[PDB]
């Protein structure tokens, strides 16, 4: 493993200290239809007429993103996502910008997210939420390794493979980052108690995060929710959760240490890394080898109808393409 | 049941990122 990352580092190092740039143009793409929108750009269904390659394009607004303070945010997941290669990270296969818009195309994901499977189905067993989980275990340590957060984990980030193996996506808060970072950013329900409370933090929140993911995708619901975000941060600071009855003793256990509000207790935190996270019970049948190598059975495998089928996501309303005469935020966005 | 409380609250949707 060492022996691996020590490799992959080496590969990282040379793609993050010369990032490619402008790799595609907008007219060499086939605009199907909207995967996912947000508050400052929207992900399509793409095709690459070249190839014949159906992708994913996330087309952001610069005028937005910059109204949104996120600039420095954009240009770290290019850069970020353009040097990294691990199984179970979506590929960016292209980049470039115009006028009016950033673009980053990665590899189509068709079985959707993890979100929607699991919102239908309710809840995965104890060993298929282990399967995803031990898929995210191995994600963080290779990303940690590079000196990276990744800060943004949740459901609605993991999509399902042909394979049933997890993809992670939207590397919008992801950060290279040697010591403490302040920055407030992520999800509600997945926010450790010490970006809630506003105290410089590091890697430690991504190994909260897992503990939260966990829970949600076993129990159904997550360990920390209400109406509104002030009575969830309220709750995750509490320090104070509880496990459905269903929930086995070894589960909990792992919850426990996870969900530990007191950082220097916390594991993935500790001496012993990640390794205390799989070394634990509950992921004793785990094989970390093979699920590495994608040759373990998934749970389940959302099945489709060829490529360019988008039923295993919602419907968003369409919105035509705009690029101004004029470019928008040239200097903002330069090393883009 | 807190499955039930959670089914009938406002965060059964895609959830949103904050920042700002
Ligand atoms: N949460 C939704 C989905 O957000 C993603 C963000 N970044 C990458 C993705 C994918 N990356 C790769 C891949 N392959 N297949 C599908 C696929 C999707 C999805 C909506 C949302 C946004 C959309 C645009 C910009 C910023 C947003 N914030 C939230």
């Amino acid at each position: 493993v060492k022996e691996f990352l020590a490799k992959a580092k080496e590969d990282f190092l040379k793609k993050w200290e010369n990032p490619a740039q402008n790799t595609a143009h907008l007219d060499q793409f086939e605009r199907i239809k909207t995967l996912g929108t947000g508050s400052f750009g929207r992900v399509m269904l793409v095709k690459h007429m070249e190839t014949g390659n159906h992708y994913a394009m996330k087309i952001l607004d610069k005028q937005k993103v910059v109204k949104l303070k996120q600039i420095e945010h954009t240009l770290n997941e290019k850069r970020i996502l353009q040097a990294v290669n691990f199984p179970f990270l979506v590929k960016l296969e292209f980049s470039f910008k115009d006028n009016s818009n950033l673009y980053m195309v990665m590899e189509y994901v068709p079985g959707g997210e993890m979100f929607s499977h699991l919102r239908r189905i309710g809840r995965f067993s104890e060993p298929h939420a282990r399967f995803y989980a031990a898929q995210i275990v191995l994600t963080f340590e290779y990303l940690h390794s590079l000196d990276l957060i990744y800060r943004d984990l949740k459901p609605e980030n993991l999509l399902i493979d042909q394979q049933g193996y997890i993809q992670v996506t939207d590397f919008g808060f992801a950060k290279r980052v040697k010591g403490r970072t302040w920055t407030l950013c992520g999800t509600p329900e997945y926010l450790a108690p010490e970006i809630i409370l506003s105290k410089g933090y590091n890697k430690a929140v991504d190994w909260w995060a897992l503990g939260v993911l966990i829970y949600e995708m076993a129990a159904g619901y997550p360990p920390f929710f209400a109406d509104q975000p002030i009575q969830i941060y309220e709750k995750i600071v509490s320090g104070k959760v509880r496990f459905p009855s269903h929930f086995s003793s070894d589960l909990k256990d792992l919850l426990r240490n996870l969900l530990q509000v007191d950082l220097t207790k916390r594991f993935g935190n500790l001496k012993n890394g990640v390794n205390d996270i799989k070394n634990h019970k509950w992921f004793a049948t785990t094989d970390w080898i093979a699920i590495y190598q994608r040759k373990v059975e998934a749970p389940f495998i959302p099945k489709f109808k060829g490529p360019g089928d988008t039923s295993n996501f919602d419907d968003y309303e369409e919105e035509e393409i705009r690029v101004s005469i004029n470019e928008k935020c040239g200097k903002e966005f330069s090393e883009f | 049941t807190t499955y039930a409380d959670f089914i009938a609250s406002g965060r059964t949707g895609r959830r949103n990122a904050i920042h700002d």
